[PDB]
């Protein structure tokens, strides 16, 4: 599982 | 007679507009759609007439059946659903106007209807018109028995009018695309748009479309993939990107192929092909589950009259190693993966191919022999979604070399129903090695294969500013659509497919 | 010197490869994003070092500053934010590794960092590395300083790395597109894909791109608009459709124009241009408010050095009728709108154009004179979003005739900052009249210049099965992006814009 | 205001 990045929208 | 019907109807409508009765009105105000009209008034009992409720609806007449005289029935269709218009002379605004409008209308006509909700003694939900307005006439005789594919594809409006399952198919396609967009958006991807006209085509293997630009005296190519631009954007510091868009490959037209088709490519920094394998698993399984309500989908490869298979999208997907299991299926030992560019290895693959009766038309190369061999012994065993992994370097010029495996790369393909819906790999971020592989491709282009990749110096230059470890991914949208719509022909999931004269 | 730098660094990295220290590793596991790190640990007091917490992060080095014996500071950037890496040999794995890895690293390099959350005596949030890994080197010397626009546009990755506002611009663009999608989807529209390669180009007035299809052995045109296909799909019984896609018009490149640009077209059954005016108001105002926080947005037409105007997107938008307010702006009464196609009125407009000093290069025709006069006296009047309505039929071959006004059509254009972001009209559903107009302009094409549209027989044939009363709409996505990003150049809102050297 | 049609999604 890849690290979490906040959605642009 | 359909021709004569066209003539007559044309004349009728013509003198209608000559007489100023306006067969093509500008605006009709629709109070409620047919669907929630059905939802709202379905509870009515047979014989009910609600006189104090007046609604305006609109649609196309699919059938016209007279009970004779004072009563006439219209089949009003739209939104993939049905509503009966029961026109009774006594319930109309007046008998005269009833007569007049009824003699005017034909099957196929677009009409608005102002009337009361109700239900017939037969139990059919109906609307009883105060007035019927012709919104626009159909000048052609509408078909009776469109079961033939070519006519359906060339005129898509007829197919959509007569066939609901078509509408459902394209709805499914839209659902797929939007689902992918949501999935990637929520993972922090940025939806991007890259040039569809490039100086040098790249990112894939195919024959390009060529066009001319009327500003710059130069010729330009239509893109065969979005790969290089995306990776350049990852170099730019945008860590997660994706594009669902049109891609052009000029090639044969068949069941799985169209010259222009929609693909989705995403690129994820700090990810490798394993990560992308699991992300692919949950994306595909989740898509199938959300849309079809289940992980398992019935599919007919040969069509409705042929045998159906059950495709199980339940994760995790089966993983297979190309060379390894190819050795398993051949019952023979293949040369070590470091030796694959050797002409000796090419001869070995040749003898194996001729021994297994696997045809490989000229030019006969290690890569083509291997591709046909894999296609024969491996791809055919993929019914459920299946990963074919660790392709040799020769088959994957843009893929990063395998970390533990000499001569191979880190790459996978996702196969459903023996067809490839996905191509993804750990991206090669080494500029020197990339430029070298591009050199090999260039030499092979100037002698051998003509769809072979051209060296892109801008992209290598971009790699020289450095590319973080990154995994790329791509998916044919149309094929996924085929599999979720139960279609064996790509033309089914394309609104206006390319057709031969 | 930067060239010498490139050579030296290239040699060094290559020798790192020869020595087998792997300057381009396959996989680094990132535990947490820089953003999440920043906001999670921002609560730390200066001097804090958390030895219990070990995290892995990654990014690009924008600065390297040394206290110079045992202490080196890295400015680590990514995700539009920054994090300090404070590396002292005391906290490193060992002093030797510290020395080695620090001698290896340069500015611009992509690195992973394993270490602990902390804050310097100066109060800067930092991560104190247990180990630093080079994920990928930067072989080029980065600008100190990338102001020149040509360099920014030709290498976009450099612009994205060095300039933080670019990312925000394209984020805003993405937000616009996604917002439009959400809007139309929620209004019950179906997102569709129509051919980008056509036999006959249509839907607008532009000079087309021409390409060749191999298997079909014929020339095809790149689409200048999606209009006709959409209307044909409305005929098919799909009442509400929309497409956000690439459109190709081969023409001059300037601040407001690019050969390929993204447009959004939707078509709505049983609607007219009034309804679409209201919908446009709500969509645009809602978009601007949602993205920018309010209805008012500041825009610099001449750039940051020039004056800024306040654009008020507060609904309703101001409406003006073309002919009427042109008469009021000229201080002259124009001819009656039903006379607009006679040579006489054209001569009158010639006289008015020469009297008002409005230039119209040959050919001088009524349509182009009207366009120049409206452009001069009207389009400049629009700062806030403004509807210009009821265009003459001569300027609108695809628009339905105005119901109350003879010679005009039901049509509107939406203007923001003197520029046209939107074009919409009540669709002409009459096949005979449509084919007639088409044939007039085809007769112009035969009258000896190519501007005028080609006749589409398939589209008229589709209209003969009837088209429900329908309104239709289109929007330049790039221009809207320009106005919401405060850009006076379209190249700013395009990732890899077309360039003329 | 146009009549409401349920989202395909
Ligand atoms: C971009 C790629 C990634 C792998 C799956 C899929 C392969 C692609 C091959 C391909 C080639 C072609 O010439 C025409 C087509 O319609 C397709 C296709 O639909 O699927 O999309
Ligand atoms: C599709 C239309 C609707 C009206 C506004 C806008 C006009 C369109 C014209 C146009 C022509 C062209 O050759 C290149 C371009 O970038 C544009 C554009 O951005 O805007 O979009
Ligand atoms: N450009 C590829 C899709 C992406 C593969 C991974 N970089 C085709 O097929
Ligand atoms: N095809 C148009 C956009 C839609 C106009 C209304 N049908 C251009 O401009």
């Amino acid at each position: 599982p890849m690290y979490q990045v906040k959605p642009y929208h | 007679d359909p021709n004569q019907y066209y003539k007559i109807r044309s004349q009728a409508i013509h003198q209608l507009k000559v007489n100023g009765e306006d067969p093509y009105p500008h605006k009709f105000h629709v109070d409620i759609s047919l669907t929630d009209f059905i939802q709202k008034y379905s509870h009515l009992q047979p014989g009910d007439h609600l006189t104090d409720i007046t609604l305006k609806v609109a649609g196309r007449i699919h059938a016209k059946r007279a009970s004779g005289g004072k009563l006439i029935f219209y089949d009003l269709r739209g939104e993939g659903v049905k509503l009966q218009v029961m026109a009774n002379s006594r319930n109309y605004k007046s008998e005269e106007e009833f007569i007049h409008i009824n003699n005017k209308l034909r099957r196929g006509d677009i009409i608005g209807v102002q009337g009361n909700p109700g239900k017939t003694k037969k139990g059919e939900l109906s609307i009883i018109p105060y007035e019927i307005t012709l919104l626009s006439p159909c000048l052609h005789m509408l078909p009776h028995l469109l079961k033939d594919k070519e006519t359906r594809y060339r005129q898509r409006y007829l197919d959509l009018i007569l066939n609901d399952f078509v509408r459902q198919k394209f709805i499914i396609r839209s659902k797929i695309i939007t689902y992918i967009r949501s999935f990637l958006d929520e993972l922090g991807f940025l939806e991007i748009e890259t040039p569809m006209m490039n100086i040098i085509p790249g990112g894939a293997v195919a024959k390009p479309f060529i066009t001319y630009h009327n500003e710059l005296d130069m010729n330009l190519y239509m893109r065969i993939a979005t790969e290089l631009y995306h990776k350049m954007l990852v170099v730019g510091g945008i860590d997660r990107v994706y594009e669902i868009g049109r891609v052009f490959r000029n090639e044969g037209i068949d069941l799985t192929h169209n010259p222009e088709f929609t693909s989705c490519e995403f690129y994820m920094a700090y990810a490798d092909y394993h990560d992308l394998m699991e992300i692919t698993e949950k994306m595909v399984s989740g898509m199938v589950k959300h849309i079809t309500g289940s992980y398992k989908v019935t599919y007919h490869p040969d069509g409705p009259e042929g045998q159906a298979y059950d495709v199980d999208f339940t994760p995790p997907f089966r993983r297979i190693n190309m060379v390894e299991e190819l050795e398993k299926a051949l019952g023979m030992k293949l040369p070590e993966t470091n030796l694959f560019e050797t002409e000796e290895t090419r001869k070995i693959l040749d003898d194996i191919c001729v021994a297994k009766a696997v045809e490989c038309p000229p030019p006969r190369t290690t890569a083509r022999l291997l591709d046909k061999l894999v296609g024969e012994f491996l791809e055919v065993t993929c019914i459920n979604p299946t990963f074919i992994c660790d392709h040799p370097q020769i088959m994957s010029p843009l893929a990063k070399w395998h970390r533990s495996k000499e001569g191979l790369t880190e790459r996978f393909e996702l196969f459903v129903m023996k067809k490839e819906i996905c191509n993804a790999y750990t991206e090669l971020n080494d500029p020197m090695r990339q430029r070298q592989l591009f050199e090999e491709q260039a030499k092979a282009k100037a002698a051998g294969d003509d769809e072979a990749m051209f060296i892109d110096e801008n992209f290598c230059t971009a790699l020289e500013y450095g590319l973080p470890p990154t995994a790329g991914w791509g998916m044919g949208i149309d094929r996924v659509a085929m599999f979720l719509t139960d279609s064996n022909n790509i033309k089914e999931v394309l609104l206006f497919p390319a057709m031969k004269p």
